[PDB]
């Protein structure tokens, strides 16, 4: 678990959704960053309250089920199979699935991932996550993430996230990154326009 | 309302309903070839 | 009955006429469904009596041009009554006539007992008695007849205009609502309303004529009309073109 | 004798002319369905059934039908489509609905409901299919 | 293969269901075949 | 597309028949049924 | 469920239970109104 | 039923000439003279107007 | 002039307006196929179901044609395998099955 | 993913002879020191509109520290052929985080019955033999006090096969046969 921050960066001007990622990723490459593979984050939804199940590719076997403010269960992939078996019993929702797919760039112990939350078949928006694997402590590693973001992100740099929340010596968790992703996804689904 | 032994629609003679199997050869409608019954005539009868 | 799927609902198919498990696709049954049918795309005494009753029912129905649906309902009612056998002592003709009357009532186009008798050799009294017995045997009931039920037929047989028919229907319904004809038969009330409307419109029909079509004596029509006459302006529809003013309507 | 495709009483047609409506036609097919209350408890009624209410139904979609069990005009209808949804009460209610010809693929042109000579409700549905020369 | 006495009908074979399968009409009203009706006739007469 | 020919699966044609099965009945050319050594028939469109 | 009278061309709502008949005309031939669902035609 | 928009053979616009053709016929032009005035030179186009039957006019006599 | 090449056709074609009629016989209404389709109750033989898939009659003339061809396997297929294949268990001692 | 079918044969041993069976299993099985596991299992049922309640079995290992809770779904019996002489059920095995109890309750699954199982686990090839003494749990929540459901211990032979091919039951029947004089392991239907 390494402190992470995810924010949405608007494409701006008349730059196409893809055109902006191409440019932002080249700007990241212009940090001496080297590509270290590909990352896929695919999330499905249920209208039950509301259930969310998300799975970052960075984690090979885990599937995360988050119940809004309620607890997140980090479970094996067989969890998706249990979900499908229950499916007739379970609620399904209507094409609310949201995915962000983009390149992973490594810059000396910081992994930066810029992706386009493509809703369904049509892209709309952009998610940036900067993670620090060495920084086990969180909520005060904010100075680091902020300085690195001002280096590359510049404008639209986020003024923290609430997943850090109350000041505590509590260690950062894979659950916290998933909660950041869920808030970001709720915003793309509803930003509209 | 159910098949009865010794009746015309004897379940032994074959399958009654499509989603069913006869008790003799335990075969479905397609597999079961149908099995003959017999009637004892109290008096001998000529054959036309 | 998919072997690998305990309690699996097999979906029917029309292309091959087979039932197939939807989750694996296994074909359970080769050509078992018979899509041709599934997809629509010496006489016994009792049966002979029933056949004669059906023939009589058809004759009576055609006498007054009743629809085949009413005929079929009458046939079903007669079958039920005849098998129930509580009316075995009564004539099959009377049972058939009462069944025809009940079928008309249930279909919502009631015919008067006199109307049924006009087409049946059985008398009105016997028809009514058999009707009561049939109702008891069937443990069913028939909605109470209203004046509006007979207006269409009576006005059409009298060849009155649609406006006159509407005026008569409104007059009868309003009279029943106001309770100006308590206890009076609906047929009598309808005949009186039709007479009022006819006398207020250009097409004027005599009491004898209206009684002839409606099956009601001119004296009964006179009584009902006298009961509804004082409030004729109230009964008449607002937008009615009075050829004869309501004040100058016949007084009798 | 242009290309040999008109040989032996055959004909070569101008595709551009056909595109311009040349010898184009309508095919109207009328389906009549009557609901009959004949039988002690065997009655037929026009209505859109349900996959569970009836004794048995089909994979064909019944969403085309309306609350009265009749397909509205202007709706495209192809094979395995229900145009009239009928239910006959089982002596549940068995599905007695009617389908179209699988090859036929047209639009419901006119739907009329009336009482036949027998006084039973019945509906006539005229389906319109456009035949372009081919 | 053929004895003259066998020509006289003493035991009457009953065709299987597949030979004279029961039909369904007007819903679930099982329409028994003509063979079923005739077999009912012989059964009644034989019992009598 | 409506008419089909049953081809026996061989190492010579295993890949081609697998591709046809993957295409399925939806898009021509494809396949309609798969028959296992058990002789049972599987409907491809019902099972994708 | 709107039906158009075949004689006077009057729209009227009708349920599955009430008889099929014009509310004012009395005419017994009814035509269903065109579906609200929109169908696309290629102008070919 | 109604005058075709295009000549079936060559595709010339022919759907806007029916009313003018009828007007000329009323003005006593011979059919050939009216076609020439309308500018239909090819006999393929002339056939459109010459052999057209306007059934829509009678179809409109039935109440909608 | 040839449409494909634009070259004048050597022979001069006879061309003019003629009144043609479109007959009701369309290939759409006549095309029909049958491949492993529904069968009837008793005969277990093909019958058209929910479509025009009732199959084609392999008549006595076709049987004689295949006999003349000598294609015994194809004839057996058409009359037995394609129409209503069936297998029964029969006792060797007494020919009647059970 | 392919589904995982569990082949199960269940039998009982009275306590007096437990020592003989333990020695015997050690000899036939692979040479591994005995596991001596202790675990707490709570079954959750979902009372939805469908009459059958979904049953998910949640297991926590009290004895083994730092080991994740295991959640499993057990399908209806698929036993058909008499020759197989085994009970076949569909099974999905998923390791879950400690916050499993809360997630299930918020989802709507309801805790029903809880038991604590203590005993020895031994394995031969894929086959796993578990010998355990089920203990009833009293008081609404706790594991401090347990009473014995029976003097005897259930012995279950379980294989989590991939569902590819078969003859898995045959191997199980042969192994069961050896323990048959010491204890009759047979397929006992859950019903009554
Ligand atoms: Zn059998
Ligand atoms: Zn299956
Ligand atoms: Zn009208
Ligand atoms: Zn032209
Ligand atoms: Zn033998």
């Amino acid at each position: 678990m390494g402190v992470t921050c995810v924010s949405q960066m608007p494409v701006a001007e008349g730059k196409s959704v893809q055109q902006t990622v191409e440019l932002l990723t080249r700007k990241l490459e212009m940090l001496g960053a080297e590509k270290q593979g590909t990352f896929c984050v695919d999330c499905e939804t249920y209208h039950t309250k509301l259930m969310y199940v998300m799975h970052n590719s960075e984690y090979p076997l885990s599937c995360f089920a988050l119940f809004e403010n309620g607890p997140c269960l980090i479970a094996d992939t067989n969890f998706d199979v249990l979900m499908v078996k229950l499916k007739g019993f379970f609620q399904s929702a209507k094409a609310s699935k949201i995915e962000t797919r983009g390149t992973r760039y490594q810059y000396c112990d910081f992994l930066v991932k810029v992706g386009t939350v493509t809703m369904g078949p049509s892209a709309r928006g952009i998610s940036v996550e900067v993670e620090y694997g060495p920084c086990v402590v969180a909520s005060d590693c904010w100075s680091l993430l902020l300085e690195f973001l001002q280096s590359f992100l510049g404008s639209h740099t986020p003024g923290a996230p609430a997943v850090f929340g109350n000041r505590h010596d509590a260690v950062y968790g894979p659950a916290d990154t998933m909660v950041q992703y869920m808030e970001l996804f709720n915003k793309i689904r509803k930003q509209q326009q | 309302g159910r098949p009865k032994l010794g009746g015309l629609m004897d379940p032994r003679q074959g399958v009654i309903e499509r989603t069913g199997r006869c008790q003799t050869c335990a075969g479905n409608m397609t597999e079961c070839p149908g099995h003959f019954g017999h009637i004892e005539l109290a008096k001998p009868v000529f054959h036309v | 009955t998919c072997p690998n799927h305990p309690d699996a609902i097999l979906v029917e198919d029309y292309r091959a006429g087979d039932m197939i498990c939807p989750e694996c696709g296994l074909v359970v049954g080769d050509r078992v469904i018979d899509v041709g049918s599934e997809w629509r795309t010496t006489m016994s005494s009792s049966d002979r009596a029933m056949m004669n009753a059906f023939k009589e029912i058809t004759t009576m129905a055609d006498r007054i041009n009743l629809p085949r649906n009413i005929v079929d309902r009458t046939n079903n009612l007669f079958k039920q009554v005849y098998e129930q056998k509580s009316l075995k002592g009564r004539a099959n003709d009377a049972i058939a006539s009462a069944c025809l009357y009940i079928a008309c009532r249930q279909e919502g186009v009631p015919r008067t007992f006199k109307e049924i008798c006009a087409v049946s050799r059985i008398s009105k009294k016997e028809i009514g008695r058999c009707f009561k017995l049939i109702l008891k045997a069937l443990e069913t009931s028939v909605d109470l007849i209203t004046t509006g039920d007979f207006m269409s037929r009576f006005c059409s047989n009298l060849c009155l205009p649609k406006q006159v028919q509407m005026a008569a229907t409104h007059i009868a319904r309003k009279a029943v609502e106001l309770d100006l004809v308590p206890g009076r038969s609906p047929i009598s009330v309808a005949a009186a309303a039709i007479y009022m409307a006819s006398q207020a419109s250009a097409e004027k029909r005599t009491q004898k004529e209206i009684g002839d079509i409606a099956g009601v004596a001119d004296v009964t029509i006179r009584q009902s009309y006298r009961l509804i006459y004082p409030r004729a302006p109230d009964l008449f529809p607002t937008d009615f073109k009075f050829d004869t003013p309501v004040d100058k309507l016949p007084q009798l | 004798s242009y290309t040999g495709y008109n040989q032996e009483d055959s004909v070569i047609m101008n595709r551009s002319a056909v595109d311009r409506g040349f010898f184009r036609s309508v095919f109207y097919r009328s389906y009549k369905e009557q609901e009959s209350k004949k039988g002690f408890d065997q009655e037929e009624v026009f209505e859109k059934p349900t996959r569970e209410t009836c004794q048995g139904m089909r994979h064909a979609i019944y969403d085309k039908l309306d609350d009265d069990g009749l397909i509205a005009p202007g709706v495209r209808v192809s094979g395995d489509d229900v145009i009239i949804g009928k239910t006959v009460t089982l002596p549940t209610k068995r599905d007695c609905s009617t389908f179209l010809r699988t090859s036929e693929t047209g639009i419901v042109d006119q739907v009329m409901v009336t009482l036949n000579q027998e006084g039973y409700k019945f509906c006539k549905i005229r389906v319109r299919s456009v035949r372009i020369p081919q | 293969y053929a004895r003259p006495e066998w020509m006289i009908v003493t035991v009457l074979p009953v065709p299987p269901l597949s030979v004279r399968p029961a039909v369904v009409m007007q819903g679930s009203a099982r329409n028994q075949d003509d063979l079923t009706h005739k077999l009912a006739d012989i059964v009644k007469i034989n019992n009598q | 597309a409506n008419m089909t020919f049953a081809e026996i699966v061989t190492p010579f044609n295993i890949d081609r028949l697998q591709e046809l099965v993957r295409r399925g009945n939806s898009q021509y050319p494809g396949a309609k049924y798969i028959i296992r050594d058990n002789g049972d028939r599987i409907d491809l469109r019902f099972h994708p | 469920m709107i039906y158009i009278c075949g004689e006077c061309h009057t729209e009227n709502e009708i349920k599955s239970r009430d008889p099929i008949r014009c509310r004012e005309c009395g005419y017994r031939i009814m035509y269903k109104k065109r579906t609200k669902r929109l169908v696309v035609f290629d102008a070919r | 039923m109604i005058i075709p928009v295009r000549c079936f053979t060559c595709g010339k616009i022919v759907g806007n000439k029916w009313e003018a053709y009828l007007g000329l016929l009323q003005a006593e032009y011979t059919e050939g003279d009216a076609l020439d005035a309308l500018g239909l030179k090819r006999y393929c186009c002339r056939r459109m107007l010459l052999a057209h039957v306007d059934l829509i006019e009678k179809l409109l006599n039935y109440a909608p | 002039y040839n449409g494909f090449t634009g070259r004048k056709i050597t022979s001069q074609i006879f061309i003019g307006p003629t009144y043609y009629q479109r007959l009701k016989h369309m290939v759409d209404d006549k095309i029909h196929s049958r491949a492993r389709g529904p069968i009837q109750i008793l005969n277990r033989q093909p019958m058209e179901g929910r479509s025009r898939d009732g199959g084609l009659r392999f008549g006595e003339m076709e049987r004689d044609c295949q006999i003349a061809h000598g294609a015994a396997q194809f004839l057996r297929e058409r009359l037995f395998e394609a129409s209503d294949p069936y297998q029964v268990h029969v006792c060797n001692l007494c020919g009647i099955m059970a | 993913t392919i589904n995982m079918m569990e082949y199960l044969l269940q039998g009982s041993v009275l306590d007096h002879s437990l020592e003989s069976l333990i020695h015997r299993l050690r000899g036939l099985c692979d040479n591994m020191e005995p596991e001596t596991f202790l675990d707490h299992e709570m079954v959750f049922l979902l009372k939805g509109q469908q009459a059958s309640p979904f049953v998910l079995r949640a297991r926590r290992s009290m004895d083994r520290a730092g080991a994740p809770w295991h959640l499993r779904y057990l399908g209806q019996p698929e036993m058909g052929d008499k020759n197989r002489h085994a009970l076949v059920r569909n099974c999905v095995d998923i390791a879950t985080s400690e916050n499993l109890t809360d997630f299930l309750m918020e989802m709507g699954f309801r805790m029903d019955h809880e038991f604590v199982a203590k005993g020895h686990l031994f394995r031969k090839g894929i086959m796993k033999i578990m010998v355990y003494k089920i203990f009833r749990i009293l008081v609404p929540g706790n594991t401090d006090s347990t009473e014995a459901l029976s003097l005897s211990y259930l012995v279950e032979l379980s294989v989590v096969a991939p569902a590819g091919q078969d003859m898995v039951s045959d191997d199980m029947k042969n192994f069961a046969e050896q323990l048959k004089p010491l204890v009759h392991l047979e397929k006992i239907d859950p019903k009554r």
